[PDB]
């Protein structure tokens, strides 16, 4: 994806955090890619949304990569067990 | 010494005669019998009276401990002491002249025992 | 419940003031020792008007109920003022303070 | 969907949102497009409330979009495990 | 993979950590090279982002590192059960 | 429970007051050192009439009971008062202050 | 625990009181900075005698200790004065509020 | 979070007094509607010196953090003074009070 | 200066020379060992008392922490402040002269010490 | 291992500690080759980073052995059932 | 075992628990050497460090040894349901 | 066993005990003797540290014989339901 | 609700003072006994201004409701002033305590 | 939420204090009738200066909102003053104290 559009959904206006929005974005596509079928060299543009949508979930989850639960003093936060879950079946259901 | 460490020994040496414990405050591991006596350091003021010498007001405090069983005697240990302690006491530096005398009493219920305090508070003008 | 602890009831019979000898002389009716159980002994510090003393705040119980009047206890050789009694339909249940 | 249709149900009536929203809509007609057969084109306006239905579901998701429970200064939300899930019934009973 | 593109992620801007960062690094080398298949010698560049995703979480979790949960005067963590466990499903995937 | 640190009892023996040398200087009863588990150390203001102090309010567990008297305890190179000591069947256990 | 931010310690060291010059001018002992573990920003409205103040009050957690003697933090640019600290034993928590 | 409501927010900019016309006249500086989440209204009494009025203490989110200096709200028609402001990584929690 | 900083400046001259500790008050991460003096600021009145002059009345508290084993020799200590304060004291701008001195004293277990407070006021008219 | 190469990752600059260190690091080899085939006299290389990995596990573990949690006013851990459990699977899967 | 190897482990440093450790450790062994087959004489020293670690955790659960949890004026415990636990896998799966 | 060696490990010096701690070895002893074999008329000094053992268990639950959990203002305990679990599985194998 | 105990209902109706014979002389009214359900009996210190008396806080419960006006009760033999009552759609629950 | 109590809202409106006439005759408008949702009665004792008075502390429940202006309400026959009303998006919920 761009960087852009991640920008516009999570409503970021400034640049203070593209150095980790692009590492994000970078791991996300990384990773999307991996679940591809072994021959498949560039992520389909049917599926170029998942991108974006969990590099969302992933710009939430700042601080708290590896945590199922976080709380302090009354702001508190718990999280669900796989970025991909929804998709993995979507990725196999049109490959298959 | 000041006049005020001055009385106090001996309102010590006085009430420390009698048998009874005498004490400045209780401390958590040390067991006291009743009756007793708590004794607190004097106040003093102090000012110019002749073109000779200071003279002043000096105000003792000494508190008696007792369960209620017997009134009769923890009254014969309030007047023991006032009387060993006025008109006058006489020491080294100072002497003590009984301005007035205030005896108070209460029944106290703080230790689920019904005891008897008196305070007997004694001025001293001081020369 | 396990019963384990023995425990000796009182009553301290108030007299009436007698002014002639300025003497009020309680006397104590005391009983045959009770099974109980109790609490685990505290030795806290309690801050009087003269100083520090060690106190002791505490429940005891009985299987159903005396039929004599009781105002103290004297268990594991401290005595105690009952403060609350708490009567249950099979059981009874004592607030007990130290005295001092 | 047009953007009008989600802001009414929602019961917006300025322009303070719409970059997120238009970028939520056009995600969720992504997704929805990858969830029919490879044969199928564009969702068919059979479906299209399902779009809006999600778009609203996500809207007020917004800034929780990994979390399982979200709670900040006395204000508790907790979300529904996947957003098609209802309509996962519908969308392969209609095919199959 | 570099430290510099796991140091980007975590926003961090300074020398303070590098040589927990470096072990944590090379610990995450070392055990996804153990995942792999036998014959294989290096990790393939396919899979290079899960070298940084969890040398994070063990960034996060560092001083926590056999603990399902950790409070420390009001902050409370809970920690996912096993840090590859999203990994294990392409690796295997992809050799067999 | 991990019985790890040791802790010194005490026993600071109050004397009477001597009118004619104006001294009441006690005598300290020191014992040989116990093992102990005992809370995390804190160091917390507290803020007496002459201004701050660092404080340090605890409790220490030792398993069964102790013969002998005691009132203080070091600990940590901390000396404290025992402020109250709570007498279970199998262990005691100390709520403890620092003094000063 | 992530330890992202980063923590300058300070002390204030008290200087005696100069009559002569009427000063008491203390100096700052200053640290090089720490990797730790700090609770969310608040503002407080805080109300002294003067009138409204932002306060800040907060605590903060650095991995095993310091080998120095520390009194004020200084991170996120607000200055802070140590109001307790908290020894485990892989751990410290100081607990800390902003001075002004 | 829905952040459906809308909050205006204002600097209420403290003038010096000027002793030769006694005023001391104060200026707002108002800023562009943001997006926020807010509780739902109280209409509490409150006691006052001159007597009962209708207070609302309440809590206002929004997601980020504003570049801009800020002292009160106006949000559902009411104003309110912010009281603490609590800064989390990605949103911003105001607690906030109505004026009168 | 006012009379309160010099009178506080030379009442800090005195009893910083006995070589115990001098304080106004106690920071969190000082070492104090007892015994110490606490002094605090004078108040002061002020009022027209000639054609040519004011005159007023200038109050000083000096405030004496120690651990209750010897109190003999905390009485040394409140005996040589009131020797060195008094009648008299004389500084740049003013003059002070002893109206009164009231001594207290208190025992305090605050710290889960007991320790011994006085309290020495003294009251200067000033002129 | 090393100790140094413990005592970087768990960050420990002094020498407070070495005693312990150096017994848990020879109690997590000689668990380790425990769990080889009965004819390997050597622990393999691939897996040397195990051995560190359980000591820090361990290091935090310290004062806990037995102890499935551990609370005092205010801090209090909660610890995982066993600290090879991630890798008997790895070093059975490396052998069969 | 020595009684030296455990003493370092626990980080003692003086003599007044020897007499329980002592004990402990000759429990241990007794123990261990009870779930050997019959023909065994003597644990293996291959095993060896399964005594140190059981002598840990008895030496943290002393005072509770039939107990799942303790609590003590707030200090709070909770321990594993079996100190050999581990060591069954590793020991039936050497023998047979 | 002696009752000298109960003693010891649970650290009891002094003699105010003797009469309970002689009845529950008396106790230990004679059920283990329950648990063996028809046949076996003296309890294998292999199994001699289960006596030991179960002793400083039931020594601990001493006022909590039948009960699963006992608690009083902040001192609690909760036991575990069988005391010879943990040897029932050792006293089998070793007869069979 | 097992309502196995008997109440008494009462009004004490409160007479006008009669300055002419300095008496205001109440008068009971008595109902016929009711089934209830109490609380277990306590016997607490509460402490008046000239000692110690044995007080009794507690509460009640009747199935449905009562058409008459009351305002104490007697059960067990004690005598209670009604403190609150509390009207459920088929239960009422009074608060009870005793006088003395 | 069940809706079965029938509750009156209304407005008592503060005149102006008549200097003639030594009067500020109050004006009460009243409304028809809301379906509403109240808690149980309660008839507590309020301890005033001159005396014990009934008292009823309560919450009252009505679906979405009314569009004019209420101070008072009349429901089960007592009549309370609202101190507080609190507006969630389709239901408003009123704190109610009884006067007198």
């Amino acid at each position: 994806t761009t960087l852009a559009d991640v920008k516009k959904r999570i409503g970021l206006k400034d640049e203070k955090q593209d150095e980790q929005l692009e590492e994000i974005i970078k791991s996300c596509e990384s990773q999307l890619l991996s679940m591809l079928p072994i021959e498949v060299e560039q992520i389909p543009e049917r599926f170029s949304y998942m991108i974006k949508e969990v590099a969302v979930k992933r710009y939430n989850r700042i601080g708290a990569e590896g945590m199922t639960s976080e709380a302090v003093d009354g702001r508190s936060n718990a999280y669900e067990l796989n970025d991909f879950k929804e998709y993995e079946a979507i990725i196999d259901n049109y490959f298959n | 010494m000041t006049p005020n460490l001055q009385l106090y020994n001996k309102a010590y040496e006085t009430l420390q005669g009698y048998g009874f414990p005498v004490i400045s405050r209780k401390e958590m591991q040390q067991e006291i019998p009743y009756p007793f006596f708590v004794i607190k350091m004097p106040e003093s003021n102090r000012s110019k009276y002749t073109f000779d010498s200071y003279s002043g007001d000096t105000n003792l405090v000494i508190d008696i401990w007792s369960v209620s069983d017997d009134l009769g005697h923890h009254d014969g240990l309030v007047k023991r002491c006032i009387d060993d302690l006025t008109p006058s006491v006489k020491t080294n530096d100072y002497d003590f002249e009984e301005d007035d005398t205030n005896i108070t009493q209460l029944v106290d219920d703080t230790t689920n025992q019904e005891l008897l305090h008196t305070s007997i508070t004694i001025s001293y003008k001081t020369f | 419940m396990r019963y384990e602890d023995r425990v000796i009831f009182q009553l301290e019979q108030v007299a009436t003031y007698n002014p002639k000898t300025s003497k009020k002389e309680n006397t104590l009716i005391t009983y045959d020792a009770i099974p109980c159980n109790i609490n685990p002994i505290s030795r806290a510090r309690k801050q009087l008007e003269f100083g520090d003393v060690k106190n002791d705040v505490s429940v005891l119980r009985i299987k159903e109920s005396i039929s004599y009047p009781v105002s103290h206890v004297l268990v594991n050789g401290i005595r105690y003022k009952i403060v609350d009694t708490r009567i249950y339909r099979h059981e009874t249940s004592y607030y007990i303070e130290e005295v001092n």
